[PDB]
RNA sequence: CCAUAGGUUAAUGAGGCGAACCGGGGGAACUGAAACAUCUAAGUACCCCGAGGAAAAGAAAUCAACCGAGAUUCCCCCAG
RNA sequence: UUUUGUAUAAUGGGUCAGCGACUUAUAUUCUGUAGCAAGGUUAACCGAAUAGGGGAGCCGAAGGGAAACCGAGUCUUAACU
RNA sequence: AGGACCGAACCGACUAAUGAAAAAUUAGCGGAUGACUUGUGGCUGGGGGUGAAAGGCCAAUCAAACCGGGAGAUAGCU
RNA sequence: GUAACGGGGCUAAACCAUGCACCGAAGCUGCGGCAGCGACGCUUAUGCGUUGUUGGGUAGGGGAGCGUUCUGUAAGCCUG
RNA sequence: GUUUAUUAAAAACACAGCACUGUGCAAACACGAAAGUGGACGUAUACGGUGUGACGCCUCCCGGUGCCGGAAGGUUAAUU
RNA sequence: AAUCCUUGUCGGGUAAGUUCCGACUGCACGAAUGGCGUAAUGAUGGCCAGGCUGUCUCCACCCGAGACUCAGUGAAAUUGAACUCGCUGUGAGAUGCAGUGUACCCGCGGCAAGACGGAAAGACCCCGUAACCUUACUAUAGCUUGACACUGAACAU
RNA sequence: CUUUAAUGUUUGAUGUUCUAACGUUGACCCGUAAUCCGGGUUGCGGACAGUGUCUGGUGGGUAGUUUGACUGGGCGGUCUCCUCCUAAAGAGUAACGGAGGAGCACGAAGGUUGGCUAAUCCUGGUCGGACAUCAGGAGGUUAGUGCAAUGGCAUAAGCCAGCUUGACUGCGAGCGUGACGGCGCGAGCAGGUGCGAAAGCAGGUCAUAGUGAUCCGGUGGUUCUGAAUGGAAGGGCCAUC
């Protein structure tokens, strides 16, 4: 980034914004990741077992990707209105 | 050694989905009496990296 | 540039305010207008105030 | 000298010219004063800048007593 | 005045040299920043003292996050 | 060789022989190629051991938003034709 | 008597023409009891010395010695 | 140093007009050969009949090779 | 008298003399992180610095910049 | 004048004097970064005279050392390769191109017009975002100010 | 509350004296054969002096640097923006080419509704004149435009008046123009307004100049974030300097 003497790109543009650390420690779960686990109940603990979210994680969302054939109960995890439903097609329980 | 990013860069500029690059206007951060509010409302919204400069900001950004 | 800048701050109670130029050598008196609020979204009387 | 200066070019000028199919917003002139006229489904904006108001064919005219360019444009 | 300083003997140890590594005491500039002064180079080069076969560090007035871990050192990640 | 342009009276070479200049490491991207494929791959290390273990991690399969958050949507806005 | 005079040694270096010589020659020239000259030894060290001062001299090197190191400084130039 | 046709020389071997010949290049054509890139169609060893066309080149981009030393193949093969 | 060793010996430097100025002695000043040393085993008829340069006849402006003295007021640090 | 105009003007000196000496609108002398004088001194600057002379008119001869030849020894800078002529053009100053003229091959002694001869990556000039040398900026040793510390006791205003 | 006096106690500073810190480059004694040094006695000085840390001043004494480019080198001039010409009838187009302007103004000089039409000259008319104001006419924009020039402008964009805040907030099909940063034009949609009987017009001004990226901060709003948790600080987002 350096264009002659000319003020760059990135120097000409505003910065904006700021880092969450609140967003280093979520998780998004695919419908397809429901399965990899054991048990047929997905806790986040269970996720973490199972190489999916990651040790650092405190929460996590399961999102409409993918699809879930066997039912489940997800338990104390994020779900979003597609996923939700979609558990339920499946068979499956949802609780906080 | 890994290749260091460019802070001001990353600070600046937001990876999108295919790969493009968003970025906030310049010209709205201050002498703002003076500029019509229509071309304030314009520049508000984040804007894409054009096709010029894009390479650079690439350069700059090499773990996007 | 002789004409210093104001701003016309909303009689709603908001925050909102407009800001703005004027001659204070020939308009001593305060600018009162009847501008939109964009919070309550109507037209409230604005009236002068310093921009500092 | 006293004499170096000069201005920007301002690229004035008609943009589309007869015959050519616009989609509405589209300029079909900039200019300084109102030296072409607004004709039907053309718009003239703050700067005289006229444009298309509607799809259609751009249709320069002469019309009126006063014998004036009128741009216009025809239905599509 | 007593004492103490000082003085003469005796015993024990030290001294000097040595590649790098190690801990401490001091500590640049060229250079980069397309100039330059903050900044960088770099606590680098160099000088000095001391040690050991290694040194240093080390047994939480430490982390962590309401779950827990359990001195120091070193390697891969975390992460440009 | 350098130049708009050199027989140039512009540069360099007395000749021969020998040596004399785009390398290497680590990151990153794109191309080819091989493997496996919604998966791919392990690092330190253990293992006298190029095997095998080791999946800690990394990249990918989801994005939008400054962010909370939402999520095949999302941000914008009181709300979007 | 004398920073007195003329003048060899000795110290110098104004003019001249000319590698044996990285500053000399020959022919003349100035000082020659003094602020003179010379032997031996000593001291002053690099932004430092010394300088009757020319940026002079400090080992044939001086508007900042030499040696080694930072160091393959940097070189949008050849 | 002739030195303001390239020279000899020229009264046309000068100039104008009309005409028909010839010379004249690495242009075009002829014959032979090589290579690139496209078309179609073979029926294949992934290229072949062909058939168009292209092939000056600095910076520079792309493609395909020669040779040198060393490792394997090699206690092989060549060599008093 | 001195000077650019090696293109400048001079009108340049020095000089006796003159003036200003500092310095009361643990002197000013200078070399030294300092101890100390020079000044000087000197003491204002002495020592340092600056300019001028034997001898003779001589030698308006304090607004500016310095230095010296003053401290009434304005402004003004750490501190509080 | 250690004064542009300027070889100022007048005088002296010379046959003739931009210099020199003496005098009379200071471009831009001037009083201790001293003014004006000044005997003596000076390898000091300028000017004039006497003497002297190969300095010169204008060179001549002679004596030695080289140069030349013979024998012995034996360098150096330079060097793309040379079968290395003149002229007029051309190409921006031609041994090498065009046209033309001249010229048998090879030494030796001489001369220096050219080979943009040799020598030193121009010293001038410019360029490029080194070095040394003020009321530029920024610091800083030193000097200086106060506050606290080492630092205590009385008494008064 | 304005203004002081009384009793009780509390910091600030100001000199005078002291003697015990501290100084002594005064004297004598001892270590000692010793002009160093230390100890001892003593005189003088004395809480000063002087040292450390903080602090203002001064500080080419010393150091590190900077000292623009264009330019038929320096000096002079220029550097951004707007208008015209050069510019070759789309756009664009150079010169230290030829000519001029800008670094604002305006709560009306903006919006809208209703109305109006200029310069100059002539003739007549009190003071009144080349030139005020008023009549009659010619003229036809030769005028006007807040300011340069160009292009515009009578449906006036020029001049008067009435009511007003659209010089609105969120957006924006689609275009123009730039290497990019960006700059510009914009019908329509939502909300809420003003003028008009209404159709409609209004997101500044006849248009084209009146301008400055980022960083760093400042102010107001905003629970977006908030490093154990609750808050806060700081950060973000919107507005603005």
């Amino acid at each position: 980034g350096f264009e002659g003497g000319q003020m760059p790109l990135y120097r000409r543009l505003p910065k904006f914004g700021f880092t969450s650390r609140k967003a280093a420690i979520t998780a998004e779960i695919r419908l397809s990741d429901l399965a990899k686990v054991e048990g047929g109940v997905v806790d986040l603990n269970t996720l973490k077992a199972a190489n999916i979210i990651g040790i650092q994680i405190e929460f996590a969302k399961v999102i409409l990707a993918g699809e879930v054939t066997t039912p489940v109960t997800v338990r104390g995890l994020r779900v979003t209105k597609g996923a939700r439903a979609a558990i339920e097609a499946a068979g499956g329980k949802i609780e906080e | 050694p890994k290749i260091k990013t460019v802070r001001g860069a990353a600070k600046r500029f937001k990876k999108t989905g295919k790969g493009g690059f968003k970025h906030k206007h310049a010209n709205l951060r201050h002498i703002l009496t003076k500029k019509a509010t229509k071309r304030k409302r314009h520049l508000r919204p984040k804007a894409m990296v054009s096709k010029g400069d894009l390479g650079l900001v690439i350069a700059c950004l090499p773990y996007a | 540039g002789i004409r210093e800048k104001i701003k016309l701050v909303s009689s709603a109670g908001t925050g909102h305010f407009y800001t703005t130029t004027k001659n204070k050598r020939t308009k001593p008196e305060k600018l009162e207008l009847k501008k939109f609020d964009p919070v309550v979204r109507q037209h409230v009387i604005y009236k002068e105030a310093k921009i500092k | 000298t006293r004499n170096g200066r000069d201005s920007e070019a301002k690229r004035l000028g008609v943009k589309r010219f007869g015959g050519e199919s616009v989609l509405a917003g589209s300029i079909i002139v900039r200019q300084r004063g109102t030296k072409f006229h607004a004709g039907a489904n053309v718009g003239c904006g703050r700067d005289h800048t006229l444009f298309a108001k509607a799809d259609g064919k751009v249709k320069f005219e002469v019309k009126g007593p006063k014998n004036r360019k009128f741009i216009s444009i025809e239905a599509e």
